[PDB]
């Protein structure tokens, strides 16, 4: 579970993301594609070339969802229900891939927020991404 | 593989007693039921709405036999699983878009099916050698992903 | 989330284990130690040889805790509080390992309860061990 | 170790700018903070109760520098990691009893640390080369477990 501290941390670090969320979302994806090529199997229909608008488009949607979980940090299961449904029933992404994206999102944030990416914040963001992943995977079986 | 002659012998000898037809259908069907999300690749097979419906689906059973077949033949090239599954590795990547994690889910189901089937015969030392083979197969099959 | 069918299936299966749970506990550990030798890192103080009384006893302990879990299938978090504490603050076993014991336990039930280890029962027990693992690692951070 | 020459040059160029003393302390400290369970190996290190207590503990800093020291040497034998890390693998197994999953956790933390430090210079493709490398090292460290 996320502690008050964690919650503060996440709102704070994400606060700083502001308007770059979209771009950071696109970048996390590209990093993921390059470091874990197996994740590509889920996007056979995408142009995964560098600067692909499909990826930009997708990075933004991922970023809006993360942004929505932060706004509803106290009711994530309900704020993300729909996306939980989609992932369980339609996309059926294997669970191990959430940790990969989580990881690439952390690298991205670290690469952009040197001042905020403190040990304490890193830990909070990691627990958060893990909780988001847990919600998205909750209805799998 | 990093199999011991002793380990090689154990694999080899239990296999000898396997009905690939039956074990292939059961391993694949169990997969579709335990880890429902692997069904994403078999929509064209029909209704997999229930254990019964999965376990009963002939398309499933027949795919299961094709899979254990290939696996079976891999057991004859235990010293170069890489070269035996190269083309199958490309295919899975390039044509089917199967996430290699699936290869590991199946392997573990395979091991539960063998235990199920051989009871007493499937001893700790025998499972141990089988675990190494299933990991080895999965790695070989995933080897050509890019 | 364990469905009613699931809770039923589990209680049935476990119902047949009966006086043998301890032996199954012991057998699962042995299968874990051989198949996943890295798990041995947590028991340097044990005699991990075949038929060790240290392993047999530990086997019983584990077995018993599962029993208690089946019994309070409706209130796991609560029935296993102490155990979640112990694992998170003292043992600190890495989470990956829970999946390995869970698997050696399926294999063991499968090998001993042929008729009962149906595809639907298999799916249930799996979710169950999954749930149990979640509970034991919930207080890690 | 599928490090393309271009991947190896990239690993090597960036490693050129690292302060192993510094990075070592941050990586280690950060691990004890993000995955507190890993603290199990260091109860003789004293106070790890808070992030500041961990990050600043002289013992964590000194140990981190040791670890990265060994890692750095590793980077000069990218060709023979298993060989390079053999006595260390034995030690972690037989004397220290360190679950190898620990090696992968540290690799990921390390990658975030490099991202933290190099900002924009830690490009998608540089990260992918380092991913292969942390993985190679963890595997080499786990090779002698039994
Ligand atoms: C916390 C992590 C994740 C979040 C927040 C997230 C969120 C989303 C959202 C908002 C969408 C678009 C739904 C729509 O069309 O409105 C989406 C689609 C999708 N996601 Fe997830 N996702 C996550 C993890 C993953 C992972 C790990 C993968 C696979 C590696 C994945 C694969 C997909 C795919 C294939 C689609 C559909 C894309 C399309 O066809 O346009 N997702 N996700
Ligand atoms: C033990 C590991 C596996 C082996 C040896 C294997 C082998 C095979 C073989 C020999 C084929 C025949 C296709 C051809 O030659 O055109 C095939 C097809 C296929 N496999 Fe795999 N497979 C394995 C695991 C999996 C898993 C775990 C999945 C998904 C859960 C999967 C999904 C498929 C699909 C969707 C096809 C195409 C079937 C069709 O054409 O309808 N495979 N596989
Ligand atoms: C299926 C989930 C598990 C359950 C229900 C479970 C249950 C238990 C129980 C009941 C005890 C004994 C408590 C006592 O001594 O009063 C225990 C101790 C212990 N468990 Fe867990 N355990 C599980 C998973 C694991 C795993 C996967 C590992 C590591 C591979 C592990 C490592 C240990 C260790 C090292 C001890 C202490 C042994 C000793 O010194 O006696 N446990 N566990
Ligand atoms: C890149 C991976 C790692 C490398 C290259 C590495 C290297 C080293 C070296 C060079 C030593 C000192 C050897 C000696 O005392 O003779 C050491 C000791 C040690 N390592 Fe590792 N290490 C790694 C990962 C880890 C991790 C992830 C952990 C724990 C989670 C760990 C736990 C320990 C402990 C507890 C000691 C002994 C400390 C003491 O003196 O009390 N190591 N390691």
């Amino acid at each position: 579970v996320l502690s008050p501290a964690d919650k503060t941390n996440v709102k704070a670090a994400w606060g700083k993301v502001g308007a770059h969320a979209g771009e950071y979302g696109a970048e996390a994806l590209e990093r993921m594609f390059l470091s874990f090529p197996t994740t590509k199997t889920y996007f056979p229909h995408f142009d995964l070339s560098h600067g692909s608008a499909q990826v930009k488009g997708h990075g933004k949607k991922v970023a809006d969802a993360l942004t929505n979980a932060v706004a509803h940090v106290d009711d994530m299961p309900n704020a993300l229900s729909a996306l939980s449904d989609l992932h369980a029933h339609k996309l059926r992404v294997d669970p191990v891939n959430f940790k990969l994206l989580s990881h690439c999102l952390l690298v991205t944030l670290a690469a952009h927020l040197p001042a905020e990416f403190t040990p304490a914040v890193h830990a909070s963001l990691d627990k958060f991404l893990a909780s988001v992943s847990t919600v998205l995977t909750s209805k799998y079986r | 593989m990093h199999l011991t002659p002793e380990e090689k012998s154990a694999v080899t000898a239990l296999w000898g007693k396997v009905n690939v037809d039956e074990v292939g259908g059961e391993a694949l069907g169990r997969l579709l039921v335990v880890a429902p999300w692997t069904q994403r690749f078999f929509e064209s097979f029909g209704d997999l709405s229930t254990p019964d419906a999965v376990m009963g689906n002939p398309k499933v059973k027949a795919h299961g036999k094709k899979v254990l077949g290939a696996f079976s033949d891999g057991l004859a090239h235990l010293d170069n699983l890489k070269g035996t599954f190269a083309t199958l590795s490309e295919l899975h990547c390039d044509k089917l878009h199967v996430d290699p994690e699936n290869f590991r889910l199946l392997g573990n189901v395979l091991v539960c099916v063998l235990a199920h089937h051989f009871g007493k015969e499937f001893t700790p030392p025998v499972q141990a050698a089988y675990q190494k083979v299933v990991a080895g197969v999965a790695n070989a099959l995933a080897h050509k992903y890019h």
